[PDB]
């Protein structure tokens, strides 16, 4: 669920 | 003209050297289309680099550095000429010059070199530029140097692949102080730098947090200039991609009320998009963090964006709502439904992005589970949320997803239909 | 709207 960028 | 200039730089007369170098600098400083190539072909670069070492003649060092700076402002091939002639270690040594003008120019030159590419950035770092650059940032540093140094620092941190974190880490304490500037250019560049350092694995995020920047970053979410807000927001966003305790460091400084104000002011789409993205990585957290989002009053406005915003924003809001249905409590999910999230999740079941379709389907399935639990506990006749999905035209959309080319989507739709509609 | 990678000194 954690989305980098 | 040029022949005379070349002659001047190649003489051993101090005044001819200075005069000719100054002329080259003016040439490289023109409004547009500086003739960088022609200056390189004239063969004066090596001499300019020699001039850098004339510590008896600061004015000449300065003029040469300025010219070298402007050559390195050109293409990669232009910049390579400056590197090939050994300018990098010399510029690093000039970071220790007694002349303030020379020091500032050296900082600028190294910024241009590092800005050329990740390899050039790494060459500058490997020649030991960082410590000297930090070394002369202090309480007495004047704004012009503060601006130049902060911009160069952000260039030292920028780019992919990213610089080695061990090589950029000493920058963190300076950046933590620099974000306390009121100058917009300093703030802009310091925040971009922090945005680069905070983008990666959770150990990086941890180093950023430990530098003490969270409180100030949050304050900066409220900065009136988009030039400051954008990188500050990106850095906050990056930080909340970390673990729950890391994310909590942002929440603890009232970030969520600030983020809400970004959704409800008339701001650029790109800003609202990143605010939503930041929020989604908070709703990706624990139930207390989801509760903090609810308490701040974010859900109503977020649901409205999910229903009505441009698609780039809707995508982020969809992730935010869907993450909350995934990590949230039974009662928390029921609150999202009461705020009207069912219909806009259903509307997106036909959007052309399959990742989004999947996120919304997942959200709806979590909502359906809550509705089914409610039915069961009371031994009731109907899943009230299944009826709401039917009324929002979601059921027919889920039925048609049985025809989708994508297996994930297909299997989920079938599973959903078999569990809640037979 | 990222910060410039390079800056030429004109003044």
């Amino acid at each position: 669920k954690k989305r980098k960028v | 003209s040029l022949p005379a200039m070349i002659g001047g730089v190649y003489s051993d007369d101090n005044n001819l050297q200075l005069e000719a170098t100054t002329q080259f600098r003016k040439l490289l400083s023109i409004e547009r289309s500086p003739p960088i190539e022609e200056v390189i072909q004239s063969g004066v670069v090596p001499r300019f680099v020699q001039f850098l070492t004339r510590e008896d003649f600061p004015q000449l060092q300065f003029e040469a550095a300025w010219a070298l700076t402007n050559i390195a402002s050109g293409t990669s091939e232009n910049t390579k000429v400056v590197i090939d002639h050994g300018a990098v270690p010399i510029f690093v040594k000039l970071l220790g010059s007694s002349s303030d003008d020379v020091r500032e120019q050296a900082v600028w030159a190294l910024g241009n070199v590092a800005g050329d590419s990740p390899k050039c950035r790494d060459l500058v770092l490997a020649n030991g530029a960082l410590l000297p650059l930090l070394a002369q940032l202090n309480e007495h540093t004047k704004l012009s140097m503060l601006r130049n140094a902060t911009w160069t620092l952000s260039n030292f941190c920028r780019g992919k692949p990213q610089p080695s974190f061990e090589q950029t880490r000493p920058a963190l304490p300076a950046l933590a102080r620099l974000i306390h500037s009121n100058d917009e250019e300093v703030l802009t560049d310091a925040c971009w730098a922090l945005s680069y350092l905070s983008d990666g694995t959770n150990d990086k995020i941890q180093a950023v947090i430990e530098a003490g920047v969270c409180p100030r970053l949050v304050e900066l979410l409220l900065h009136p200039s988009p030039s400051v807000l954008i990188p500050a927001l990106r850095t906050v966003g990056n930080i909340v991609t970390g673990d729950d305790a890391q994310t909590q460091c942002i929440i603890d400084h009232q970030a969520l009320p600030c983020l809400l104000s970004l959704l409800t002011q008339n701001l650029k789409k790109s800003i609202k998009k990143e605010a939503c993205w930041t929020i989604s990585n908070i709703t990706a957290g624990n139930k207390d963090q989801i509760q903090a989002v609810i308490n701040a009053g974010i859900i109503g406005p977020l649901v409205n964006l999910l229903q009505t915003a441009e698609f780039d924003i809707k995508k982020e809001a969809a992730w935010a709502i869907s993450n909350a249905t995934s990590g949230g409590s039974h009662d928390q999910i029921k609150y999202l439904v009461s705020e009207g999230c069912i219909k806009p999740l259903c509307d997106l079941l036909i959007c052309p992005d399959i990742r989004i379709v999947t996120v919304c389907l997942e959200g709806l399935e979590n909502i359906l589970k809550v509705g089914e639990t409610d039915k069961t506990l009371a031994a009731g006749d109907v899943n009230v949320f299944s009826q709401m999905i039917d009324e929002a035209e979601g059921l027919e959309k889920i039925e048609n997803l049985q025809s989708h080319d994508n297996n994930e989507i297909y299997e989920k739709a079938v599973k959903i239909l078999e569990a809640y509609w037979m």
